[PDB]
């Protein structure tokens, strides 16, 4: 057989700082911005907990790829982003690493070595009007597809038609920017969602 | 040899071990074990033939 | 080397290094169109911090008698990122910057030893290290490089300055 030597104690040794950072902005917050404006935010010099949002359960969809949602307890990580808007009901499933979709080549992707977590919970009541919100405004016309975490911000005429799209400015070349429509009036699938994605 | 992937996520084990739970770390375990038991083997033979 | 600056090429990687004395080279700008149509980068670096800004500056040259800098900008609307901080430089002396971006993520690696100035490039030996890394988000594929014409009392320095 073998012998070893077997340990007498164990000893932790962390840094020393006490701020209890703004993780209730971004998830207490007043308005999100658009789908294709998502706006980037830094989270940094933090004592975060993250089980304490387990105490809350009203997010639908709470899924980590990287790390199990339980270990994050005892982990330091660095350049902490966090991502924040709100899409239709129905692109929830878009929003994941390699997948095929309208949004995931014109608006939003992530990469084949994604770490971290995404987060979906539903808001009909707060985000919706009984005329129709026609305030929330996404790209459904492009010829390129754009790199993962990669911002687009371009308000030009596509040049859709066989003819230069510089006179004709009207149809036969269309404005690629869309407007959604949310109602209380219909069903399930039709509704914003608000989506915050971590990486680490 | 020891830092080689043979195709899991890392090259350490505690890594796998405080990132994951047990039935994700498994795979990962066998894929090192199986590349380590292939290194030994070639070792072993080639040292009777000497 | 100018005396008294046009685009140049980028996509993959810009080493730019001067060596001899260097109080005139100041900053940097970058951008897909250089207009303040769309989106832009500008980088200061004078003499008591560092200024980032990632905007649509109105591209007005010369930087006479923190100097005067309205210069490069004129006004800054529509626009996400800012950044203040310390300086780096020092006011022969060999400086190099590597400019990267790989996802978004924009590096810049540094590098400053002494020397004695008797070569327009040397033949030393080189190791740069890590100072500043940020994350732009945007699509560069040109750049240029200011010359800060300074006043030494003189209507202008005489500009000499190589890169
Ligand atoms: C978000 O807002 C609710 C409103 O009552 C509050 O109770 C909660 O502490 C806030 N922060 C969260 C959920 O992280
Ligand atoms: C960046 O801008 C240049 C400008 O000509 C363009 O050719 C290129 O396709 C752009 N790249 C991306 C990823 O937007």
């Amino acid at each position: 057989s073998n012998f070893r030597v077997q340990p007498t104690e164990s000893i932790v040794r962390f840094p020393n700082i006490t701020n209890l950072c703004p993780f209730g902005e971004v998830f207490n917050a007043t308005r999100f911005a658009s789908v294709y404006a998502w706006n980037r935010k830094r989270i940094s010099n933090c004592v975060a907990d993250y089980s304490v949002l387990y105490n809350s359960a009203s997010f639908s969809t709470f899924k980590c790829y990287g790390v199990s949602p339980t270990k994050l307890n005892d982990l330091c990580f660095t350049n902490v982003y966090a991502d924040s808007f709100v899409i239709r009901g129905d692109e929830v499933r878009q929003i994941a690493p390699g997948q095929t979709g309208k949004i995931a080549d014109y608006n939003y992707k992530l990469p084949d070595d994604f770490t971290g977590c995404v987060i979906a919970w539903n808001s009909n009541n707060l985000d919706s009007k009984v005329g129709g919100n026609y305030n929330y405004l996404y790209r459904l016309f492009r010829k390129s597809n754009l790199k993962p975490f990669e911002r687009d911000i371009s308000t030009e005429i596509y040049q859709a038609g066989s003819t230069p799209c510089n006179g004709v400015e009207g149809f036969n070349c269309y404005f690629p920017l869309q407007s959604y429509g949310f109602q209380p009036t219909n069903g399930v699938g039709y509704q914003p969602y608000r989506v915050v994605v971590l990486s680490f | 040899q020891l830092s080689s992937n043979f195709g899991a996520i890392s090259s350490v084990l505690n890594d796998i071990l405080s990132r994951l739970d047990p039935p994700e770390a498994e795979v990962q375990i066998d894929r090192l074990i199986t590349g380590r038991l292939q290194s030994l083997q070639t070792y072993v033979t080639q040292q009777l033939i000497r | 080397h100018a005396i008294h600056n046009p685009v140049l090429p980028f996509n993959d990687g810009v080493y730019f290094a001067s060596t001899e004395k260097s109080n005139i080279i100041r900053g940097w700008i970058f951008g897909t169109t250089l207009d303040s149509k769309t989106q832009s980068l500008l980088i200061v670096n004078n003499a008591t911090n560092v200024v980032i800004k990632v905007c649509e500056f109105q591209f007005c040259p010369f930087l006479g008698v923190m100097e005067s800098e309205f210069r490069v900008y004129s006004s800054a609307n529509n626009c996400t990122f800012e950044y203040v901080s310390q300086p780096f430089l020092m006011d022969k002396n060999l400086r190099e910057f590597v400019f990267k971006n790989i996802d978004g993520y924009f590096k810049i690696y540094s590098k400053h030893t002494p020397i004695n100035l008797v070569r327009d490039l040397p033949q030393g030996f080189s190791a740069l290290e890590p100072l500043v890394d940020l994350p732009i988000g945007i699509n560069i594929t040109r750049f240029q490089t200011l010359l800060a014409l300074h006043r030494s009392y003189l209507g202008w320095t005489a500009g000499a300055a190589a890169y």
